[PDB]
Formats: C-alpha cells, structure tokens, sequence
C-alpha cells in the first residue's frame, strides 16, 4: 500500500528529492516532513492547473518531457513523457540560461 | 549580500567540505536569496546558474537516469564550470 502522496503525478519520493525547489513556489518553510511535502506537492498542481500556466518547451535530457511555463511567476514545471512530475524552479529572465528557453523553449 | 555565495558554495564542494547532496540543496538557496539582484556581474550570474543546472542533474542513488550524475561526476562538472567563468 503505497504512501499518501504517492497518486496521480506524483510519488513521496520525488517530492522529496526536490523539496529544494518548493522555495520557487512560494513554500519558505525549511523543514521537509509530511506537511511540507504536501504544501510543496498542492502548489505544483496549483501552477498546473492555473488558467496563465501553458505549455512551453522541453527539459532535453528527459526525452520526450514537456514543460509547463507560468509568465506570472516564471516558474517551470518538468513533465515526463509519461505524464509523471519530474521538476521545477523559477525561471530568470536575467541569466542566458533564462533567455534561451524564453526565447527556443529548451531547458 | 554576499555576490559570491554560490561560488564559495562550489568551492566548499570541490573541497569536500560539504557534501553532493549538501551542495544540490543549499545552491537552491542561495540562487533564491540572488535572484533577481541587481548590479551583479553577469560573470557570475550565470555562473551561478550552470552551478544550479548542474546539480539539478546530480542524483545519489545507483539506479539514477542515464543523464543524471554522481557526485564524483558533479565535481568535474562543477571545477569545469569554475574554470569556464574564470573563478
């Protein structure tokens, strides 16, 4: 019987190994437990499911990835080609790393 | 505001003083705490950030993807990058 988290796109796991982004979507808590897992885990599906958050790109490495762009908080959301959450972080239009994908879409 | 905390971050790690994974998690933090500063050389902005990608790439367990590294693999990445920016 898999853990609570684990459904849908997303597993405990995965989550927790990037926890280290949560701070990207609005989640300053340090801590990583349960709680914080799935605050970080809800405000993945938060920018998944906004209304301003579209399809833009993709994450190479992970062949056949697709990610999801938010022009609003500039965050990115990595997609696996089988649908299951891989990553995410806020996108700096400053940086050449921020202008490539804004510009070609590859992350 | 220290400009230069993800550079002492890698440096740390190149030294073995913090760990891969110690390293992948506070590189997050700090790039947070950078983002968006201005009057920050450009040199070591996007130093920063291929400091940032390549420990998003890092991946301790044995059964990481085919494009995923370890970490003796994330200090080459991470001297490579160093260099690279001259720092």
């Amino acid at each position: 019987l898999n853990d609570p988290l684990d459904s849908g796109r997303f597993s405990r796991k995965q989550l927790d190994k990037k926890y280290k982004h949560a701070g990207d979507f609005g989640i300053s808590d340090t801590k990583k437990n349960r709680e914080t897992l799935t605050k970080f885990r809800d405000a993945i599906e938060e920018h998944l499911s906004d209304k301003d958050t579209v399809e833009k790109g993709t994450y190479r490495r992970e062949k056949g990835s697709k990610v999801y762009f938010n022009p609003n908080t500039m965050n990115v959301v990595i997609i696996k080609s089988n649908g299951e959450f891989l990553s995410g972080w806020k996108i700096n239009p400053d940086a050449d790393n921020g202008r490539i994908y804004l510009e070609t879409g590859e992350l | 505001m220290n400009k230069m905390a993800m550079i002492d971050l890698a440096k740390l790690f190149l030294a073995s003083k913090i760990t891969a994974i110690e390293f992948s998690e506070r590189i997050c933090v700090e790039r947070r705490r950078l983002y968006g500063v201005k009057d920050l050389s450009p040199n070591i902005l996007n130093c920063g950030e291929e400091l940032f990608m390549a420990a998003e790439r890092f991946e301790p367990d044995a059964d990481r993807a085919n494009y995923e590294i370890d970490d003796n693999g994330l200090k080459v990445e991470v001297r490579s990058i160093l260099e690279k920016f001259k720092l």
